[PDB]
């Protein structure tokens, strides 16, 4: 007995960021790689992302998830352009990331829905708020690492 | 059998149940009550640390008003951790040898503590545990290193060098290999720097406590004081459990002793705290 | 500095820097700044100015730092430059706005220096805050031990 | 219902020779099994069990042990290993069991860490320390297995 679920003990592989839509180009308000999301090294929840989603708690600072899903801003649930990550943390490369938003796909975690609140584990699930803004694909009933194109 | 696993037989000669204590420990790396202690509640912790000011500065001419400042905080996650070891007992064995017993517990809870200062030092971590506050902290001061200067003057060295830059020192956090080669590596006297031979100086170097945590690396020396660098959340406390309910320890006549604690890590001064690598 | 005393007063900063077409999630490229309505100005009317530090929201939008007690939102921190306004750097807010992080020189309370945060309350202030992390670019030009734009 | 009738796939190989040395058979000598419990699913393929241990008697039925609740005996001690078929193919349930004294093929069935080895009449554990090797540095416990010997 005894399984670990997130938190860097789960292979999810990786995935091309590339594939998919129209690719932008290399520039500026961007954000780090690190694991946590707030946290420091060696110290962050993670999701079932590879690579692809990945939103800011406090700081300028990304890894996967956290972030009240009632409303999502800031420009997409940002996107890399021209690196691919090499972890399974969601992102978590050590460098400064420039970010993009254009169509591109990405990683999925948590069944249901992203309308809710947010798990502690790196996950959405239903809160107490529904009809809230959703992520990606739409019309269409998503589950814990789906992928879908924004 | 004819034996135990005796080296000679039994029936030819000798006979005896009682027999002395063989199990002993071996190292030590305490730094635990060392420190203070706090109790936590929660599945999690969050810390909140100051960083550096942004004041204004004029290096040149002083007659303006410097830049206003606020208080900015970074932050930092440390998930729980778990530090245990575990025992595989013969009840048959302990009860007949007699100390085993007492050994096991005093044993179990040296390696809690043991294995507790080497997490949160650093000692591999897969992101379910504590922080690595040796990597983050103070890098190595060139300043100290006099060019081909010895390896306890180092030590010496280095202990004033903290004083200076105004931080609190009571002692040394040293590596074990690191102490006794710096040991080691005196001048061409029989007399060490720190004090002589015909004093003791096994425990204490350069006139301040030595406490010995291990992980802290050869050809490192880290000077703190060790309250101050870092503070100990305890979300449970160390506890013996023992199990003959157990699904394989139940079946046999064996009973399972787990040692564990469930701890976390706080930092009051991760930004801060001396450290040097010789380059000497 | 010259002669019969140096700077004093709002000093001017670079006009019409216009950036337009860009794919990632820069500030720089033409958009707006939205609290709601419908943005300002009639023909023939000129900006005010405004200096701090803005963030970007959903859609492509900006709106003002606030708190550290609630997430962080987009990328980079930037400053705002003109290019519908004749006057110095700045914008009035529902306009098209490049941002730079020369905002070169109206003060406002603290400095910009070595990238700037946003504190628990909202003002704006200059780094260092996270060492383990990269904030909003802006870095300013020199200027320092006197009140300045952030 | 469930797999163990018929021809039927494998878990721990089809029809071994030359797999063990000293400590195992390497002829074939495979011979019919009276089975315990395996678990949730008949003949295997599931977390409890997986096909538990035989042991050869005199006659055409090699039958269980039966160690309760995940006992062991260290150095030989008997495992199942391979299958045989005459008329049904598959690892136990009536069908040819291949033996050896603790030889491979062993393949068996778990969550996480343990596995272990499988008996009759139990949940999937691993055997302990004085019950397989104790001999130099080694970790193993009832929450510590991998499929081969320890």
């Amino acid at each position: 007995p005894y399984v670990r679920l997130g938190y860097e003990g789960i292979l999810n592989g990786a995935h091309d960021i590339d594939v998919a839509g129209l690719n932008g180009v290399e520039q500026l308000a961007g954000k780090f790689a690190t694991i946590g999301a707030n946290g420091v090294k060696l110290a962050g929840d993670n999701g079932t992302n590879a690579v692809g989603l990945f939103r800011e708690d406090l700081g300028d600072m990304v890894n996967a998830s956290e972030k009240a899903s009632f409303y999502f801003r800031g420009g997409e649930y940002y996107v890399n352009i021209s690196r691919t990550s090499l972890t399974a943390a969601g992102i978590a490369a050590g460098d400064e990331i420039t970010c993009d938003a254009d169509g591109k796909m990405i990683k999925f975690t948590g069944t249901g829905k992203a309308l809710g609140v947010v798990t502690h584990v790196g996950e959405y699930r239903a809160g107490n708020m529904y009809e809230k803004a959703t992520q990606g694909v739409t019309d269409t009933d998503t589950f814990i690492g789906f992928i879908m194109y924004v | 059998m004819s034996q135990l696993s005796n080296q000679e037989k039994e029936y030819l000669i000798s006979k005896a149940l009682e027999t002395e204590e063989g199990r002993v420990a071996l190292a030590q790396a305490m730094a635990n009550p060392i420190r203070v202690s706090l109790d936590y509640q929660g599945v999690g912790r969050k810390l909140l640390v100051v960083d550096p000011l942004p004041q204004g500065a004029l290096p040149v001419y002083d007659k303006d008003v410097d830049a206003k400042a606020f208080v900015i905080s970074k932050r930092g996650q440390v998930p729980d951790q778990v530090i245990e070891g575990d025992r595989i007992q013969v009840p048959t064995f302990e009860i007949v040898s007699y100390p085993q017993v007492r050994f096991s517990q005093v044993k179990e809870r040296r390696f809690n503590v043991i294995d507790r200062a080497q997490q949160r030092a650093k000692a591999d971590i897969m992101a379910v545990e504590d922080a690595e506050i040796f990597s983050l902290l103070e890098g190595a001061a060139t300043a100290v290193n006099a060019v081909t200067i010895s390896s306890g003057g180092l030590q010496r060295a280095a202990l004033t060098k903290a004083f200076q830059e105004v931080e609190k020192h009571d002692l040394v956090v040293t590596k074990i290999v690191m102490n006794a080669s710096a040991f080691a590596d005196i001048r061409a006297w029989g007399q060490n720097e720190f004090d002589p031979v015909t004093q003791h100086e096994v425990l204490q170097t350069g006139l301040f406590g030595h406490i010995w945590t291990a992980d802290i690396l050869i050809s490192k020396k880290v000077p703190q004081n060790t309250v101050y660098v870092l503070a100990d959340p305890e979300f449970v406390g160390v506890m013996p459990i023992r199990q003959d309910i157990q699904v394989i320890p139940a079946d046999k006549p064996e009973e399972l002793r787990l040692g564990w604690v469930i701890y976390e890590e706080l930092g009051l001064a991760v930004v801060n705290s001396l450290a040097i690598a010789k380059i000497s």
